[PDB]
């Protein structure tokens, strides 16, 4: 149980909580200074599901944010609509959108509440969160079960989250990362890592987050929208395999 | 429509001195214009060294003194003594403020020994304002009592006067004198006068009879 | 009554207010102050009952700093103005409701300066000058005669001391002394105070 | 009722009536108005005497729990807004308070008014009762803060005194207190017969 | 063996041990006697020290004017079960202005303390009670047991060591009810007496005794108070 | 009578309230020094990973103008601890106008901690806290809490993994000479982190606070000179001169 | 009264494939005014607003609370809101509060966001909705306004003579109430645009 | 044994058992054609006293939602109640039909709080949710974990997998829902240990007249092979 | 039968309770002694730090002007009943304007270890004070139970400080003879060099409030010695 303390001051209930998330899709996200994205894999693959949705691992949760999740499904679709209750209050408390670290704090203060009061589980969910503000402007932050938030610039959660991590260490370009070079990495992490080869466009989920105007931005890219970032891949590892 | 008082009559009074204290009080009690009964008393022995007065409403009287002989039996289990007259009185006065909203009607009069035999008198009002004091009167006849104790026990006005210490059986006289006095002018004093001198060889009762009118 | 004054310029925020509290007739305090510092540019004026005023403002002040702590920045004044209103709104049909008039005042690096009023039934207004009190009838005339948009620091003051000296004419009351404050930049001055030797 | 109270260069002053009143009828003359809080703290009476007596009792009980906790005497500032927000959960249901609370703390001599309406305001002047518009003229001529203790025991003194003369409610002794560094001491207790003389001729 | 760590649970030959359990807290503690005359009703204790250089512990309680009690067992479940008592008679002087019968008040304990047999959270109060008091219909004695169960009794005495004390109060029944107080006194003293060892006797420190009667309230004699009713003892040889 | 309850053992222990206190033995080192008008306190870092922004790894948290305070244990439950002594440090000038004092929050603390090894259902607070801040009358403060509600008042103090070797560092250093002037009390604090560091001094972040001054947390442009001064100092006295 | 403490006047008023809605632009106490730009319509998407005359605090109150409600639907749900269902939104979060009502007695004017056929109300305190046809209002001025339209409105018109109406209507109305004025502002909203104008208007 | 408790692989071993009362219930068949949905299912007696028109596999939520499952008919009879007070709610606050996607979302959310609390089992069901709102036909399912999903055919209960490869290699679009009923009675097939009557099967259709249950008599119609 | 507070042994035990009492042996000792002018109250410290300002172990404590408690145990249980005996202190005041006795004190702070809080408080506190019946001395036990003494020694070393102060003590003695007699079997059950930060002293007299000595009051008695 995740009240009980090892001898050698360990919380396993927490690091179940946490093993408990290889076993889902892989999300990544890279921030650059034109935006900041998401690029989650469909492991929902299967010749009879609709796919009716907008999107499926992406949801967003106020005008200058979205999320994406890697875990217990449920405990994300609770912790989704907590997320949009807390921004919604501090609108309502503050007419201000609610800046992407207070929001984050707030969520890990509810998972780090489950880890200390008797009878209750353990959130099985790490969740990437994207947006926007006007004190830090485009960030990327990764909660993990135990109510533990951090800034990235480049991260991964999920099934082979490790090799994706050494991957943008050794590609990763601080100071000049746009967003076709955040995609085109994307690509290219998520291709080096899928189990399933070729990485079919119905198998991935990719959303942008930019400006325009003074308004914030979140898209997601279509089928021939990604068809052509995908075609833009082997053509440049095939170059790189012209000078033998 | 229904309101909860109504004034039941009553007159109390209490005298201290160097060895003793009296705590005096009529025995009628009305209803309007109606009378009662002519035997009932508002003095009530509490311990071997304290007396209390109470009068106003008398559904009030009766049940705060319940109360405060609970308190006291709680306070012998606890502390395994008999209160004194001061923290009885400090006591009453946190009994009445409990209740500053729907207050006791009850004008109160304590009178006892101090714990070196002098004499003590605490004076109330009905939400706990307590007053120690030498003499006081309460009730309906309140008005009508206290000048002349100013003048013959606090020596007021008079000049060229002996200031000499209230002795028992001068008290007791003044004590019956007032009484006599105030059944003529006040029309709820009335048929007997109970007198419950307190001592240190313990507590005397005294009835006298007034003019039944 | 109280009186509270609040005038808008490009750069800056004026302030005044009266420094009288007081019994039945007679005045208790000559120095006293309904300014509140909320923040380094933020100030919250307040008028009405005698203990809502402090109550609420301390309440408003701490809520405030607080934020300031766990954040490791300041609030904005519109969002403190919607911050107070939530909470003077909250309360109105309760069992415990505030009955207060205020000012509010800041300036962000953004977007500039800025003065709201409020009613004690909590309904925001931002205006270029604003007042409170029984005051407030006899010099917003003045202001809506001779204020300028881009009125300057020392006209400003001019346009002040003048809606005083109305006061001191016509009004009902003594009010013999004021406070005087001032926002820009460089954060919150207190100005040298405008007094009348009455007696 | 009157009680009026300064602080100037050597501490506070206190000064009380002794006179209670149940509509036309005296009941008592020898009442206590100045209420010992602490060895370091001084209230007044003004309106509700047992409001007066019970929250200020109240306040000792949190004052000595204070000085337990922390081993530090209370200030005044916490004293006066412990009352303070203390009565404010009561407000509307009929409580009738008036009290200024005296004492000397790292700051220096300190007064300051509360009300039951919830008033908590720090002055160098202040007089409550029905008998304080009487006392204010008299202290504010004779005011100053450089003033020596027996010209302040003076003043309080007469002005006590004008207030009784006027004043229907407002009588009896004058109990007058003074506030130091090394605590308060109770000063006098002076019937207005005998100053009458003295300030007659 | 393995219908024993809790309450709520019966064994296959129908009993609760830890109830069974719980009675064996009274003879953990000192030796009470209780016994009543025709007129009065007395309760003489064995008081124990901890430390030889502390004061004994008290052995009987007042409860009101009317009613007190000997305890032997656990001193917490004493200190609530009083409480429980004493409250219990003032809403009865409140009330109807009486004092509350002795009947009427352990079957309120026993309703008390059944409800720690039945229910699981909370434990078997391990105290006994010797009940001496005196009401309209005379004087009594009554035993009361963490099984929930009370008796009406002519004497008893609970504790260690207690069967000396009731064997002798069982061949001396036939004097109780005439006997004065002084007698009535020294045959609970014999009896206390007879559970002790052959060494030791009794003593001032280690005696209280407490005595209610028609014209008399719950007193209590603990020190040198008890000297008057020590001075008659036969010497005994062993 | 062992592990998995707070119970009690044969002994007189409770071991849920020691196995926390064992995670107070994991974390990073933090160390304390208490001077006359200068308090300085360090942490190490944590590792940084090449793609991580550092601002959100804070260690050293204010709680008002005067107070400050360091953690080691748990990083989640610091948080929580640390936003509700934040509330009590307000709340406390809203019941009393006057501010608050360290011992003061260190109690509260304290207490919230003790609260949490009462029950079962609750689990102990995993951190330790230096909680170092100034006064009224300016008198510098020190002090130190465990997760079983337990408070100190010290000169100078460590906690996390290594502290049983700073410990001895500054029973064998820490004078009334060390703290003459300020940037003696930092060089303390510096070679007392530089006992467990990676031998570096960008793995190191100190923060300051004096009777004037609000919180300043320090830049490497000066950690990297006064670690500079005291490799010379070391370079000239245990080896130039021994 | 009650809602005459603060005043206000609102109107809406539809046309073929369009419809309007305006707003008086005071605030002021009781006899006092304060201000001149006070805000009083609420977008609540595109094609799609809210008019709020009562009292200020209510309307502030009520179109926040709104505006929550509204962006969690809209999260939850993946689309816009149609007309109707923001009507009975509105009249559920009223009649909420049947022994403490808001007061406030909203106007809502919108274009449904798919096949865009106009769609204007009216709600009470409470929340009993008016889909009328012709146009509605709510405020102090509210018989002067009626008076204005029934005899102004005509069924089929094209923005630029709708504008003239909803304009000639809400002058001449606040032109004859006290605490009504100070400014009048019209928005224009159709398929393609959306047009906003204020308007020269006494200041008495 | 205990819900509120993670292995170290990293796994939640009572849905994983829960789950496994879904895989031993009767067969299920779920089509979404282009004009309709089709909800068909195993209702087989153990006798011929059983009265086969006093119960139902395949109830009515609304006008236009119904409902199919496998497993525990108590516990799906908690979930028709459920999602029919859901349905109301949401039509009490909005006076428009709830769409299929919200009631599963909401549906799971009661799965889901049943999953939590230590003194509560999941429930031993799955649905199937079918549905036509904004002219599009909508077929979801829904699982004790709390987590559903949308489909456009599959099977569920005794034989789940070689009844979805049958739909695999026989169900394309640009059918209509009279070609697919044809072809889910067909997947139902595969499992019947016995001939298929009338009596021993329940059909339930939705369109745009909203969703009806089929009758004894429409089912002997189409049992011949007929459309 | 030896985990948990609501099962008993087959002999009618209750191990827990006893476990409470065994954790007073892993605190540090304390001494309170009775004497018709005044009683006195001796502890050890254990200082483990010379870092550590002793000042802020606080191991005897003024629970008011005329009662001072010395404790052993567990800190947190400590300060809960310390709280408690101080709020009673004051509502006794607060009603009856007089001051409370040693007894009732006692007899209060012992009714919260009738409450199974789930656990038995692992703490006991000896009550050293001055009332209408002259000094007192008391002595509290995680049983709530409660006994006046007139020497008690509880901790680690209570075994021999106890069997020395029943040949030391003696119904006639004074103060100043007592504190010696104090320090010096407090000298016997330390591995440490009594000094005047390793030990605390307090007093009660009747004419005098509760004194902590200093460490100049302490030097002078450590001196002769």
């Amino acid at each position: 149980r995740t009240t009980i303390f090892s001898p050698e001051g360990r919380l396993y209930q927490v690091e179940y909580a946490m093993e408990a998330i290889g076993h889902a899709g892989t999300c990544l996200g890279i921030l650059a200074n034109d935006g900041v994205l998401l690029a989650a894999e469909r492991r929902n693959i299967h010749k009879l599901l609709d796919e009716v949705f907008f999107s499926e691992k992406i949801y967003k949760l106020n005008e200058d944010m979205a999320c994406s999740v890697a875990g217990i499904t449920s405990d994300a679709n609770v912790l989704t609509n907590e997320l949009r209750l807390i921004a919604q209050r501090y609108l309502l408390q503050y007419q201000e959108p609610i800046p992407c670290e207070q929001l984050v704090t707030a969520l890990c203060d509810i998972k780090q509440a489950y880890t200390q009061f008797g009878g209750k589980r353990p959130f099985g969910v790490s969740l990437l969160y994207i947006g926007w503000d006007k004190h830090y402007g485009f960030q990327l932050y990764q909660s993990d079960p135990s109510g533990n938030y951090g800034g990235w610039k480049a991260t991964c959660i999920g099934n082979n989250s490790a090799a994706a991590v050494s991957m943008l260490k050794q590609d990763y370009k601080e100071g000049e990362m746009t967003l076709k070079s955040a995609l085109a990495l994307a690509i290219k992490v998520l291709n080096k890592t899928m189990d399933v080869s070729k990485l079919s466009a119905e198998k991935v989920e990719i959303a942008t987050l930019t400006r325009e105007n003074g308004k914030t931005v979140i898209r997601v890219l279509k089928q021939k929208e990604v068809e052509q970032l995908i075609k833009k891949h082997e053509e440049e590892e095939a170059k790189a395999e012209r000078e033998k | 429509r229904f309101s909860p008082y109504v004034f039941n009559g009553g007159t109390i009074l209490a005298i201290a001195g160097e060895d003793f204290a009296i705590v005096a009080s009529d025995t009628r009690l009305s209803e309007g214009f109606s009378i009662h009964t002519r035997d009932s008393p508002k003095c009530y022995k509490l311990t071997d060294k304290t007396v209390i007065g109470c009068s106003g409403f008398h559904g009030d009287c009766l049940t705060l003194t319940k109360i405060i002989e609970a308190r006291l039996k709680m306070y012998k289990h606890s502390n395994n003594k008999a209160m004194t007259t001061g923290a009885i009185a400090a006591m009453l006065s946190t009994i009445l403020y409990s209740r500053r909203f729907f207050p006791y009607y009850v004008y109160n009069i304590i009178g006892g020994l101090d714990e070196e035999g002098k004499g003590a008198v605490y004076s109330f009002d009905p939400v706990g304002s307590y007053q120690r004091d030498s003499f006081k009167a309460g009730g309906s006849a309140s008005a009508m009592l206290q000048p002349l104790l100013d003048n013959q026990v606090g020596f007021k006005n008079m000049q060229n006067v002996e200031h000499v210490p209230l002795s028992l059986d001068r008290a007791m006289r003044l004590v019956k004198d007032v009484f006599i006095s105030a059944a003529e002018r006040d029309v709820y004093t009335g048929d007997a006068l109970r007198i419950c001198i307190v001592t240190k060889e313990g507590i005397r009762e005294e009835t006298v009879s007034l003019r039944k009118d | 009554m109280e009186y509270l004054i609040g005038i808008q310029g490009p750069d800056y925020v004026l302030v005044a207010s009266d420094r009288v509290a007081a019994s039945n007739i007679v005045q208790m305090k000559d120095d006293h102050d309904k300014m509140f510092k909320m923040s380094e540019k933020i100030l919250l004026l307040c008028v009405g009952e005698a203990g809502d005023t402090v109550q609420f403002a301390e309440y408003i002040q701490k809520n405030v700093q607080l934020y300031k702590m766990r954040n490791g920045y300041e609030l904005s004044p519109t969002a403190a103005a919607n911050f107070t209103r939530r909470n003077l709104a909250d309360c109105l049909r309760s069992r415990t409701p505030y009955h207060v008039n205020l000012l509010l005042a800041g300036y962000d690096e953004h977007e500039g300066p800025a003065l709201y009023y409020m009613d004690y039934l909590a309904a925001l207004a931002k205006a270029p000058f604003a007042a409170h009190g029984y005051g407030a009838f006899l010099t917003l005339s003045i202001l809506d005669r001779y204020y300028t948009p881009t009125i300057s620091r020392e006209r400003a003051v001019e346009l002040l001391r003048k809606c005083l000296e109305e006061l001191q004419k016509r009004f009902i009351l003594n009010l013999p002394t004021f406070s005087v404050r001032i926002i820009d930049k460089n954060g919150i001055h207190d100005l040298d105070n405008i007094s009348f030797p009455k007696q | 009722t009157t009680t009026l109270a300064f602080k100037f260069r050597h501490g506070v002053i206190v000064a009380a009536d002794s006179r209670a009143t149940a509509g036309a009828y005296i009941a008592s003359q020898t009442v206590k108005k100045v209420i010992e809080i602490n060895p370091y703290l001084l209230g007044t009476m003004a309106g509700g005497a047992a409001d007066c007596s019970f929250w200020e009792r109240l306040l000792a009980r949190q004052c000595r729990i204070y000085e337990l906790r922390n081993k530090e005497r209370i200030s005044v500032a916490a004293a006066s807004k412990l009352l303070a927000n203390m009565v404010y959960q009561y407000k509307g249901m009929g409580l009738s308070m008036g009290t200024m609370i005296c004492g000397w703390d790292k700051r220096g001599p300190g007064l300051y008014y509360v009300d039951s309406e919830g008033n908590r305001i720090s002055g160098a002047t202040f007089s409550v009762g029905s008998g304080s518009v009487y006392a204010y003229g008299v202290m504010d001529r004779g005011y100053s803060y450089d003033l020596e203790v027996e010209q302040a025991y003076d003043l309080a003194r007469r002005a006590i005194y004008q207030a009784t003369y006027r004043d229907a409610y407002s009588g009896g002794a004058v109990n007058l207190y003074h506030v130091r560094e090394d605590g308060w001491i109770r000063v006098s207790s002076d019937n207005v017969a005998d100053l009458h003389e003295k300030y007659s001729g | 063996n393995q219908y024993d760590n809790d309450v709520t649970v019966w064994s296959p030959q129908g009993r609760i041990h830890q109830i069974e359990y719980a009675m064996e807290a009274v003879k953990q503690g000192s030796a009470t006697v209780g016994l009543k005359s025709k007129t009065h009703a007395v309760l003489v204790a064995l008081k124990r020290a901890q430390s030889e250089l502390a004061a004994h512990q008290k052995k009987i309680l007042h409860v009101d004017n009317h009613i007190g009690i000997s305890i032997a067992g656990l001193t917490a479940d004493a200190r609530l079960l009083c409480n429980f008592m004493r409250q219990e008679c003032l809403d009865s002087r409140f009330v109807f202005d009486r004092p509350l019968p002795v009947s009427r008040l352990v079957s309120l304990i026993g309703s008390k303390t059944q409800i720690p047999t039945q229910r699981y959270g909370r434990r078997p109060y391990g105290v006994g009670l010797l009940i001496a008091g005196y009401d309209d219909m005379g004087p009594h004695i009554f035993q009361t047991c963490p099984s929930a169960n009370y008796f009406d009794c002519r004497a008893m005495s609970i504790g260690a060591r207690s069967q000396s004390a009731r064997t002798y109060l069982e061949r001396h029944m036939s004097e109780f009810m005439e006997c004065n107080l002084n007698e009535l006194v020294k045959h609970g003293l014999r009896a206390l007496r007879e559970t002790l060892p052959a060494e030791q006797d009794l003593t001032t420190k280690n005696v209280s005794i407490g005595i209610v009667g028609k014209d008399l309230e719950f007193t209590i004699y603990d020190d040198d108070d008890v000297s008057p009713f020590l001075e008659g003892l036969e010497e005994r040889p062993q | 009578y062992d592990r998995a309850i707070t119970v009690f053992s044969p002994d007189g222990h409770l071991f849920q309230v020691e196995y926390a206190q064992e995670a107070v033995k994991k974390g990073s080192t933090a160390v304390g020094v208490r001077g006359r008008d200068i308090v300085v306190l360090g942490v190490e870092k944590k590792s940084v990973a090449k793609l991580q922004d550092e601002r959100t790894v804070r260690k050293i948290c204010a709680l008002d103008d005067n107070v400050c305070m360091a953690f080691a244990g748990l990083t989640a439950d610091a948080r929580i601890v640390i936003n509700r002594a934040r509330v009590e440090c307000q709340s406390h000038r809203l019941t009393v106008e006057d501010p608050v004092t360290v011992e003061y929050i260190t109690r509260y603390i304290a207490s919230l901690k003790q609260r949490y090894t009462q029950s079962n259902g609750r689990r102990p607070f995993g951190i330790s806290a230096l909680i170092v801040g100034f006064d009224f009358d300016g008198t510098p403060r020190l002090y130190q809490t465990d997760p079983s509600g337990t408070y100190h008042a010290w000169k100078a103090n460590a906690i996390g993994r290594g502290a049983k070797s700073v410990r001895e560092f500054l029973e064998k250093n820490y004078t009334d000479e060390a703290i003459e002037t300020d940037d003696l009390t930092i060089k303390l604090v510096i070679k007392a982190l530089l006992e467990v560091v990676q031998s570096g001094g960008k793995n190191i972040e100190l923060a300051v606070m004096r009777r004037d001054q609000s919180l300043k947390i320090l830049n490497p442009e000066e950690i990297e000179k006064y670690v500079a001064e005291i490799e010379k100092e070391k370079e000239e006295n245990e080896k130039k001169k021994q | 009264s009650i809602m005459s403490y603060n005043g206000g006047a609102v109107m809406a008023m539809k046309g073929k494939n369009c419809v309007a809605i305006a707003a008086d632009r005071r605030f002021g106490i009781q006899a006092q005014m304060v201000t001149t730009d006070f805000q009083k319509i609420f977008p609540m998407g595109d094609r799609l607003y809210i008019g709020l005359a009562g009292l200020a605090t209510d309307v502030q109150t009520v179109a926040q609370r709104l505006k929550f409600r509204l962006n969690l639907y809209e999260l939850k749900e993946g689309r816009q809101i149609k007309p109707y269902t923001l009507m009975s939104m509105v009249a559920n979060l009223l009649y909420e509060k049947r022994f403490g009502p808001y007061y406030t007695e909203p106007v809502i004017a919108g274009l449904d966001p798919k096949t865009f056929k106009p769609f204007i109300c009216s709600l009470d305190l409470i929340g009993c909705p008016m889909v009328t046809d012709d146009f509605v209002v709510s405020g102090t001025c509210a018989e002067q306004m009626y008076g204005m339209c029934e005899s102004l409105w005509e069924p089929n018109m094209d923005p630029d003579h709708l504008f003239e109406t909803i304009s000639q209507a809400m002058l001449n109305a606040v032109d004859r109430d006290a605490v009504s004025g100070m400014g009048v502002i019209v928005h224009i909203i159709e398929k393609d645009k959306i047009t906003t104008r204020t308007l020269k208007a006494r200041m008495d | 044994f205990s819900l509120t408790t993670f292995s170290p692989s990293g796994k939640l071993v009572q849905i994983e058992y829960a789950l496994a009362a879904v895989a031993g219930g009767a067969p299920s068949v779920g089509i979404k054609a282009a004009n309709g949905v089709v909800l068909a299912t195993e209702k087989k007696q153990k006798s011929i006293l059983y009265d086969e028109r006093s119960v139902h596999k395949v109830e009515p939520i609304t006008k236009h939602i119904g409902l199919v499952y496998s497993g525990m008919g108590p516990d799906y009879r908690v979930l028709v109640h459920r999602a029919r007070k859901l349905a109301q709610q949401y039509y009490l606050v909005y006076q428009e039909p709830i769409p299929t996607a919200q009631l599963v979302q909401r549906v799971a959310s009661v799965m889901q709080e049943y999953t939590q609390s230590g003194g509560v089992r999941p429930f031993g069901v799955s649905l199937l949710i079918c549905g036509w709102n904004e002219g599009r036909p909508y077929l979801f399912q829904s699982d004790p974990s709390g987590a559903y999903f949308a489909w456009k055919a599959t099977a569920m209960g005794k034989n789940y997998v070689n009844g979805k490869t049958f739909l695999e290699k026989r169900y394309n679009e640009d059918l209509e829902l009279e070609d697919a009923i044809h072809t889910a009675i067909l997947t139902l097939k595969e499992s019947f240990e016995g001939q298929m009557t009338e009596d021993n099967i329940e059909v339930g259709i939705c369109n745009e007249a909203g969703f009806r249950r089929l009758t004894p008599t429409e089912v002997k119609d189409y049992l011949a092979a007929i459309a | 039968y030896d985990r948990g507070v609501n099962t008993f042994s087959p002999e009618g035990r209750l191990f827990q309770v006893e476990y409470a009492i065994e954790a007073i042996k892993l605190g540090s000792t304390a001494i309170g002694i009775q004497t018709s002018e005044g009683v006195c109250l001796a502890v050890e410290k254990r200082i483990t730090s010379p870092l550590m300002e002793p000042s802020s172990i606080e191991k005897i404590v003024e629970i008011d002007a005329h009662i001072g408690c010395a404790m052993s145990g567990l800190i947190a249980d400590a300060k809960t009943l310390i709280d408690k005996a101080r709020v009673e202190t004051q509502n006794h005041w607060f009603t009856y304007n007089e001051t409370m006795t040693v007894e009732s004190v006692t007899q209060a702070v012992s009714n919260l270890a009738l409450q199974f809080m789930s656990r038995p408080f692992g703490v006991a506190l000896l009550f050293g004070g001055v009332d209408e019946k002259g000094p007192q001395l008391f002595h509290m036990d995680p049983s709530g139970t409660f006994v006046q003494c007139d020497a008690r020694a509880i901790g680690s070393a209570s075994e021999g400080a106890q069997s020395s102060l029943q040949e030391v003590y003696h119904k006639s003695m004074t103060l100043k003879e007592a504190i010696k007699s104090s320090l010096i079997i407090l000298k016997q059950v330390m591995e440490e060099k009594l000094n005047a930060t390793n030990i605390e002293l307090a007093t009660v007299q009747p004419g005098q409030n509760f004194h902590m000595f200093t460490k100049e009051e302490l030097e002078e008695v450590i001196k002769d010695i």
